[PDB]
């Protein structure tokens, strides 16, 4: 309940300062400008290697989403078999770093 | 005819025109293009300014060194019209406003001010003087802007008698209220007929009304080529510009049909040919943007 208020206190703030960010300069009457870049009019040109570190991301992030339970994960009373499963973990990380490193995924966006 | 007046040059930048004027509101729309017009010639330009001078910031690259000449004045204030006029050969006023203020009415812009330019114009002998009233301004007009602005003009012609009037209808050009009041309305169709004038036409007019010494006390009525309804106007004014503050007084005048007076000389008689809209409202609408043109009458 807190939370939400202090929630809605915040996004109410951030709302009030767009607003007037956006307001208080176009009560200026300053002038109605005529005829308002590198490339010019060329269509965006995809490149791979960014969407291939967003897939990277994405697949390390799943693979993270697997590491958090780790700090509750040490209270068990099974240690060896939860040491064992969080060293593979890691281990599977680090392999699909250690497969992206040595297919040339990881170049010019290295 | 004095020496420093004799025009000498090829007519560009740097050359002399012999016009010395002093061009009342030359910080609006007609002002703006009419300063440039003026200052490509190599005319001495007396630009009284009413407003900041940050404001007057674009109309300094329109002349040479020293040809445009700031200098402060009040409407309200007949010494700094005198202050501002004793050195001119003519003297064109420019001052309207299509809304009336808490300090200025349609009565005082267009009545007051008109006059007492023309009184002391005359008393301190200058030789020319161009007076831009609206070409559907009539006394018993439901606007009370064309209504003042009638009797300013009665009152131009009765106190500066060989005065150069002039008539436009409803001029369009990049810094208008006409086209741009159109596009940014997104105010409904009528039987209104209307045919606008391009502002480069307009401000040729205006030169041609200096050089000429036949247009002394005389009314011109400046129109555009292409007489259009109000409704296909619009909706081709919406349709160029890629689309699906106001006040009663400007609704009034623009439902108002523009009236004809073939008994009035136009832009044919000062040698300037008349631009269509179909040429230039790409060129004003442009920046609304993200055609089949309009059917006239
Ligand atoms: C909260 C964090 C800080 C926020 C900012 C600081 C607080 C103060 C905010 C208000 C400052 C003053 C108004 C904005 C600046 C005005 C500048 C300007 O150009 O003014 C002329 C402008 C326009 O003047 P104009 O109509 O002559 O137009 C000039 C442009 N020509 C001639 C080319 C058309 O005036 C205004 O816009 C008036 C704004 C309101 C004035 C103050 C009212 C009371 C405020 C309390
Ligand atoms: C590659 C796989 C590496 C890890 C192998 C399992 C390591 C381990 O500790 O297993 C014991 C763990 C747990 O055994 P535990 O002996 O710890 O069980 C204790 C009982 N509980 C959990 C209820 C407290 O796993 C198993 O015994 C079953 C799962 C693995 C079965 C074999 C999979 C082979 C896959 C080959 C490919
Ligand atoms: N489409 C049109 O605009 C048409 C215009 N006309 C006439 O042409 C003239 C110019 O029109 P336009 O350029 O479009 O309009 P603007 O409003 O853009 O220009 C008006 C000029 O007059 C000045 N001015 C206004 N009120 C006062 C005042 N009380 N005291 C001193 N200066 C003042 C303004 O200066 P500042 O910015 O400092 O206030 C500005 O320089 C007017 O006489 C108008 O009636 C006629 C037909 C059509």
């Amino acid at each position: 309940m807190n939370l939400m208020i202090t929630l809605l206190t915040n996004f109410t703030l951030a709302t009030l300062l767009v607003t007037i960010a956006f307001w208080l300069p176009q009560l200026n009457v300053y002038s109605e400008k005529t005829s308002p870049d590198p490339m010019g009019s060329a269509r965006l040109p995809f490149s791979m290697k960014f969407f291939l570190v967003a897939i990277t991301f994405l697949l390390f992030d799943l693979e993270i989403a697997l590491l958090l339970p780790l700090p509750w994960a040490s209270q068990t009373t099974n240690l060896n078999t939860m040491l064992t499963m969080a060293l593979l973990l890691i281990f599977l990380l680090a392999v699909s770093l250690a497969y992206e490193w040595t297919q040339k995924g990881l170049e010019w966006t290295e | 005819l004095h020496h420093a007046v004799i025009p000498h040059g090829k007519g560009g930048r740097s050359s002399v025109s012999g016009i010395v004027a002093t061009v009342f509101g030359a910080t609006g729309f007609l002002g703006r293009y009419l300063v440039n017009h003026l200052g490509r010639m190599g005319s001495q330009v007396i630009v009284p300014y009413r407003c900041e001078p940050y404001d007057t910031m674009h109309l300094r690259p329109m002349g040479d060194l020293g040809q445009i000449i700031f200098m402060d004045w009040n409407g309200r204030d007949k010494d700094s019209i005198r202050r501002a006029v004793e050195h001119s050969n003519v003297v064109i006023n420019l001052v309207g406003r299509e809304w009336e203020t808490k300090n200025f009415d349609f009565e005082d812009v267009f009545v007051k001010i008109p006059q007492a330019i023309a009184q002391v114009s005359k008393e301190a002998g200058v030789e020319k003087f161009i007076h831009i009233s609206h070409l559907n301004a009539d006394i018993k007009s439901s606007s009370k802007y064309l209504r003042n602005k009638a009797v300013g003009e009665k009152e131009v012609r009765e106190t500066f008698p060989e005065a150069t009037i002039i008539k436009p209808a409803d001029i369009f050009g990049r810094e208008d209220r006409f086209l741009n009041y159109f596009a940014n309305i997104r105010s409904l169709g009528k039987k209104t007929v209307k045919q606008p004038v391009y502002i480069v036409d307009v401000t040729k007019g205006i030169i041609n009304a200096i050089k000429d010494p036949d247009a002394r006390g005389k009314t011109f009525a400046f129109v555009g080529p292409n007489r259009y309804l109000l409704f296909d106007l619009v909706q081709y004014v919406f349709a160029v510009a890629h689309r699906p503050w106001t006040t009663r007084d400007k609704v009034e005048r623009i439902h108002t049909t523009d009236r004809t007076l073939p008994h009035l000389p136009g832009l044919e008689d000062l040698g300037v040919q008349a631009t269509p809209l179909e040429l230039k409202a790409i060129e004003v609408l442009r920046r609304h943007r993200t055609v089949q043109p309009a059917k006239t009458v």
